[PDB]
């Protein structure tokens, strides 16, 4: 009876334990989120809802800073 | 082949091949019925030429020492024709002398490697004769045994018993070794293979004689109870040793041939041949020219020469491991753990390695993150509901959607019960898609992704890419007729593979439940009923089909509406001979619904009655007066 | 389950399970077939019987379906294939527990591969060895197991080879129940798929490209619901090739062979490949004594999951 | 034929079981039919693999197969048969 060595490589359970995000989204997964969010934020500012455009632009810029100024000065 | 060097074909008849025992020559001899000659091979062009043509089983072995220019060919039974090599292209005849003493034919002979004048002989007369050249035979020992098959000398190689010993084999399977200096009745009488022993040979270094036989065995015998045994399985006729030094007995090569092929085995690995030279026709003889050159003839009348150091080995093309799977997750996974041995020096027995791959994987995962799939398969097989069970067609479709919604809800409930969310969500999606289709039927370019057909097909494709067999077969049961998912062949193949997978485990009732309500009618077999049993009557001998009773009860149940009248139909009565009932063998009561037939005598029985008699009473006989012990 | 040691005195060439996953049979080079059964108690392998079968090394084995009885077919270098049936009458490990049924002595060269057909073809035996011809033996009456008739004899090679020792012939059947009969041949270095036509004679269906060395193994994938079928081949170079086979309905269906993967993680020679029953998890053998598990990723390619090595 | 019963006219075996599709009348089955003093248990295990058929619909089962199957269902296991073989 000899010794048997087993080494797991790329286990899906370990990789699921090694992240906190619900999905592993990338730029190619959602190809044109930026333009759609920007144009809907502009249409939101056409309406009387200025908070919601800030919310949607914050979601867009959070993802943009995740995968990679007039408000300063 | 790769190791083939010489392949010259001679159209004349060939019966044996040997070589000239001389280092400064490149000639080989041949034999035949009326064709004797010497052939010279040239290693430059890798071709064999002819030298001089001069013109019943025997040798074509040449002489030694100063008599190296002589050969021996049996001409007519008890004929010893000694030819010459120097006196070939001359006025003088190649023949030197003729010797005839044997009453029967001569089988084998050998020239001595030390005393070149002494020539041995032997045939069916059980006489061993020594012929002196520089001088009737010298010593004739009549052992009065059976016909001698092979006589060989002791090999006096150039590496006191150098050329004074010889051996012979009889048809009685006895190996006899004698001494030339002091002849006697028997110096060493050893047993051999049963029946007629055909051939033997001598080890060039140690006192060992390997004897062939017609039984298919080649046993190595100690002549200092065989030390080795190679069950070849074919009658061994010819064998030639490799003319090399061998300090170790196992460090030797033995060529075994009988359809005959040149199979160069090894003495340390008797189970695998080292070198095989099968040519294209069955062989008639073979010879070793040197330690690396081997020559032979075959039925194709071709003189062939091989180099054993350029010829590959069998050992190479011998699989060293294999892998098999027992089930899906990996509860059984074998791999042969063996060490690749060599032809030189036994072999340690390999350890066959099984592993519980899910258990070891779970242990590895729990160890790493610290900083039973079979039971689940059985449970999900047993508790999921695989089975389903112009305005009228619309109402039927509406009811089909409604109870499919109910079935999807039940399958989600059982998944949520075993706390598996990843498959609970699948059936929630399926239920919501069926609700969408139900409201679209009630209210009555590319398809949207949330359509009730595309979502179900995509979930099925994701399941069959993931490997979840239960869900990818459950969707194929529940959503095949109304929604065309895939080809009918692929769906039926998937149902069949799930059924065979269920049969691989000990879950047969679940397989029966799956197979009973399968909408595909030709999954397992095409003969229809293969559990149906037809009986002949015990009083008249006609077949119990009961057509009259079935017809009358069908007509009565058609008239009266209720179908409980058809429960009176059965095969426990005969309509031709008016048999009343079949009785139990133990209690003699009427028997209608379930029986337990005792096999060798053919008697009925209730389950409780037969189980009582064969288990509770511990009685091994049939309870109807039968002598045949149908025990247990 | 724990690893166990067999009594074989030489190299084990082919190990094949039964249908129910409790009987294992090993054929070895020391002319012995040892069959082991998995005991219910303590989950350990126990010996059933051990009998000598042939006069050479036995290189192939394949159980039959349990509906036709406990039939074991072994192929060796003695140009013969012998069928063996278990006997419960004789005592276990006595050696008389198994009995011959028929010796397939219809070969000129040494036979390499013996394989049992899917059960919807009946009891059919596939044989392929050094003669370069694929021999199919049918049981026209499955009632008697000692009767065997050759029915299909297709020349898978153009000519017999010269280096007959440097050859390996492997067979693998197709477990698709409702597709036409498909048989895989790896003769010397070319892999041929054989389909049964309307004339009742076998024909070349499709040819697997590549295979720059000798194909040491072949295994078809049980396609549970997939619209495509997978073939695993193992070459002498150490390359594991997984072919994707798409079947669409002279043969009545055409086969499109598209290479899906090629992995060379085995620094040696892949002797054997295998599939699990889902057609997903693939295991391969090799010359290094390592066992590698291969699983399909999110893409269409395959990747290694574990490397089981033996120390 | 104490362990394998066959037809004498042509050799064909018995009709198969309706639960496992294995031939009937043969012992030494490759599995243990554990239907619902170890000698008594062995006798029960070797008794459970006998011939058994309903006399109202003529469909055969193993004894252990019928004992394990009729403890959870009430219909004949063959497809297309409507016969409550239990009672
Ligand atoms: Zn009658
Ligand atoms: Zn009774
Ligand atoms: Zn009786
Ligand atoms: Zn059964
Ligand atoms: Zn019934
Ligand atoms: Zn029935």
């Amino acid at each position: 009876m000899p010794d048997i060595k087993v080494e797991l490589l790329h286990d899906d359970i370990i990789e699921a334990y090694e992240q906190e995000d619900l999905l592993h989204l990338e730029v190619s997964d959602i190809p044109k989120f930026q333009t759609y969010i920007y144009q809907y934020s502009k249409l939101l500012f056409r309406w009387g809802l200025p908070l919601e455009r800030v919310k949607i632009l914050k979601v867009s810029t959070d993802f943009r800073s995740s995968y990679s100024s007039p408000y300063n000065g | 082949s790769s190791g083939l060097i010489y392949t010259t074909k001679v159209d004349k008849e060939l019966s044996s091949i040997d070589k000239v025992n001389d280092p400064n020559i490149n000639g080989l001899v041949c034999a035949g019925k009326t064709h004797l000659g010497l052939y010279k091979f040239s290693p430059s062009d890798r071709s064999i030429k002819c030298v001089h043509d001069f013109i019943t089983i025997a040798d074509v072995k040449t002489g030694f020492n100063n008599y190296k220019n002589c050969i021996a060919v049996c001409n007519n039974s008890t004929a010893i024709s000694i030819y010459d090599l120097n006196k070939s292209s001359s006025i003088d005849n190649p023949l030197i002398t003729s010797l005839c003493e044997h009453t029967r034919s001569i089988n084998s002979f050998d020239f001595n490697m030390v005393e070149s004048n002494l020539i041995i002989s032997g045939g069916q007369d059980s006489c061993v004769k020594i012929w002196d050249l520089r001088s009737r035979s010298d010593i004739s020992i009549n052992t009065a045994s059976d016909s001698i098959r092979d006589v060989k000398w002791m090999p006096g190689y150039n590496f006191l018993k150098s050329g004074y010993k010889f051996a012979s084999i009889h048809d009685s399977g006895y190996l006899l070794k004698f001494d030339l200096r002091q002849p006697a009745q028997y110096e060493k009488k050893l047993n051999a293979h049963t029946g007629p022993g055909l051939c033997l040979n001598w080890h060039p270094n140690q006192e060992y004689i390997a004897t062939g036989g017609r039984d298919g065995k080649c046993c190595l015998w100690f002549v200092g109870f065989p030390k080795l045994t190679i069950n070849t399985g074919y009658p061994v006729t010819k064998l030639k040793f490799k003319p090399a030094y061998s300090s170790n007995i196992y460090n030797s090569l033995l060529g075994i041939s009988s359809e005959a092929e040149v199979r160069i085995y090894s003495l340390a690995r008797k189970y695998i041949p080292k070198h095989v030279l099968l040519s294209e026709t069955p062989s008639l003889g073979l010879v070793w020219w040197d330690e690396n050159l081997i020559f032979n003839i075959d039925k194709g009348t071709r003189i062939n020469g091989w180099d054993i150091n350029k010829e590959p080995t069998v050992l190479e093309n011998l699989s060293k491991n294999t892998t098999t799977w027992r089930d899906l997750d990996g509860n059984g996974l074998l791999s042969v753990d063996q060490e690749i041995g060599s032809y030189e020096v036994a072999i340690e027995p390999p350890c066959i390695i099984t592993l519980d791959i899910p258990q070891i994987f779970n242990n590895i995962r729990l160890t790493k993150i610290a900083h039973s799939p079979v039971e689940k398969f059985k449970y999900l097989a047993r508790q999921l509901k695989f089975s389903y069970i112009v305005e009228a067609e619309l109402q039927e479709k509406i009811q089909t959607l409604v109870d499919l919604i109910s079935i999807a809800t039940h399958n989600a409930s059982v998944y949520l019960s075993i706390d598996d969310l990843t498959n609970f969500k699948i059936w929630i999606l399926i239920r919501d898609s069926l609700l969408w289709d139900l409201k679209w039927m009630t209210s009555s370019i590319a398809d949207p992704p949330w359509d009730t057909k595309k979502l179900i097909k995509q979930l099925y494709n994701q399941a069959t890419e993931t490997g979840n067999v239960v869900l990818t077969v459950n969707i194929l049961f529940l959503f095949q007729t109304i929604y065309q998912i895939t080809e009918i062949d692929i769906a039926k193949d998937a149902i069949a593979h799930f059924l065979l997978l269920l049969h691989r485990y000990e879950l047969f009732g679940i397989a029966a439940d799956v197979l009973k309500y399968c909408p595909f009618e030709d999954i397992m077999g095409s003969e229809g009923d293969q559990s149906s049993i037809r009986l002949f009557c015990e009083r008249c001998g006609e077949l119990i089909t009961n057509e009259s009773s079935k017809e009358k009860l069908r007509a009565e149940a058609q008239q009266t509406g209720n179908k409980k009248i058809m429960d009176k139909f059965g095969y426990w009565y005969c309509d031709s001979c008016k048999k009343k009932n079949t009785s139990c063998v133990l209690c003699e009561r009427p028997l209608k619904k379930l029986t337990m037939v005792i096999l060798p005598c053919g008697h009925e029985g209730h389950f409780q009655c037969i189980q009582e008699w064969f288990l509770d009473e511990n009685e091994q006989e049939c309870p109807g007066g039968c002598p045949g012990v149908a025990f247990i | 389950m724990q690893p166990f040691d067999s009594g074989h005195d030489d190299l084990v060439h082919d190990v094949v399970y039964d249908f129910y996953g409790r009987h294992v049979a090993t054929c070895s080079s020391d002319q012995h077939i040892k069959v082991f059964k998995l005991d219910k108690d303590t989950s350990n392998w126990e010996l059933s019987d051990s009998w000598r079968a042939h006069d050479s090394s036995i290189v192939a084995i394949d159980w039959a379906s349990p509906e036709y009885g406990r039939i074991i077919a072994s192929a060796s270098y003695d140009k013969t294939v012998k069928l063996w049936e278990e006997d419960p009458d004789q005592e276990e490990c006595s050696g008389r527990r198994w009995n011959k049924l028929c010796t397939l002595n219809d070969s000129k060269g040494s036979l390499y591969s013996v394989k049992f057909a899917p059960a919807h073809l009946g009891l059919k035996l596939a044989c392929l060895g050094n003669d370069g011809i694929l021999r199919l033996y049918d049981a026209l009456e499955p009632s008697d197991l000692r009767s065997w008739t050759l029915t299909s004899e297709m020349k898978v090679l153009s000519i017999p080879p010269a280096n007959h020792l440097q050859s390996d012939f492997c067979l693998s059947w197709c477990p698709s129940r409702f597709s036409p009969e498909k048989l895989a041949v790896s003769a010397l270095e070319q892999a041929i798929i054989y389909q049964r036509g309307k004339d009742g004679k076998l024909h070349v269906a499709a040819k697997l490209p590549g295979h720059k060395s000798l194909i040491r193994s072949i295994s078809w994938a049980p396609s549970i619901g997939r619209w495509y079928q997978l073939i695993a081949t193992g070459c002498k170079d150490g390359r594991i090739r997984i072919f994707k086979i798409t079947e669409k309905l002279e043969l009545q269906s055409n086969l499109q062979v598209e290479l899906l993967s090629e992995h060379d993680d085995h620094n040696g020679e892949v002797w054997s490949v295998s599939w699990n029953l889902t057609g997903t998890i693939l295991s391969s053998a090799g010359d290094d004594g390592k066992v590698r598990l291969w699983k399909a990723t999110y893409s269409n390619e395959f990747k290694c999951m574990s490397v089981i090595t033996a120390q | 034929p104490r362990h394998k019963y066959c037809c004498p006219h042509c050799g064909s075996s018995f009709p198969r079981c309706a639960i496992c599709l294995m031939p009937l009348g043969t012992s030494n089955l490759p599995f243990v039919i554990n239907g619902t003093n170890r000698e008594l248990v062995s006798r029960k295990l070797k008794l459970n693999e006998w011939f058994s058929f309903c006399l109202s619909c003529n469909h055969g089962m193993h004894a252990g197969h019928a004992e394990e199957w009729f403890d959870r269902h009430n219909v004949c296991p063959t497809p297309g048969c409507t016969c409550q073989c239990n009672k």
